[PDB]
C-alpha cells in the first residue's frame, strides 16, 4: 500500500518511495481563531482563542 | 356513578431533546483545500462562504 485516504478521499498519508516511511500530510492554514473584543470603542486589546 | 376507592401513584418517564452538535465549517479549507487558485477562483464567487 503505497498512499493512504481519509473518508472524503483526502490524501491523508503517504510512502516517500526512498526511505519508505510513512508521513501525515496535515494542511498548513489553520482557520480555527477566534477574536475576543470588549469592543473597539471601549478598548483596543484582544485575546486569541485557538 | 363509578367512584375510585383507592389510588396508584405513577411515575413516568418524558423525554425532550434540547441541543444539537455545535458544528462549524471552513468554507475555504472545505472547498478548495490548501490550492491559491482554488481560493482565487472562489473569491469570484462572493459573500456564499461568509
Amino acid at each position: 500500500q503505497q498512499f493512504g485516504r481519509d473518508i472524503a478521499d483526502t490524501t491523508d498519508a503517504v510512502r516517500d518511495p526512498q526511505t519508505l516511511e510513512i508521513l501525515d500530510i496535515t494542511p498548513c492554514s489553520f482557520g480555527g481563531v477566534s477574536v475576543i473584543t470588549p469592543g473597539t470603542n471601549t478598548s483596543n486589546q484582544v485575546a486569541v482563542l485557538y | 356513578i363509578a367512584i375510585p376507592t383507592n389510588f396508584t401513584i405513577s411515575v413516568t418517564t418524558e423525554i425532550l431533546p434540547v441541543s444539537m452538535t455545535k458544528t462549524s465549517v471552513d468554507c475555504t479549507m472545505y472547498i478548495c483545500g490548501d490550492s491559491t487558485e482554488c481560493s482565487n477562483l472562489l473569491l469570484q464567487y462572493g459573500s456564499f462562504c461568509t
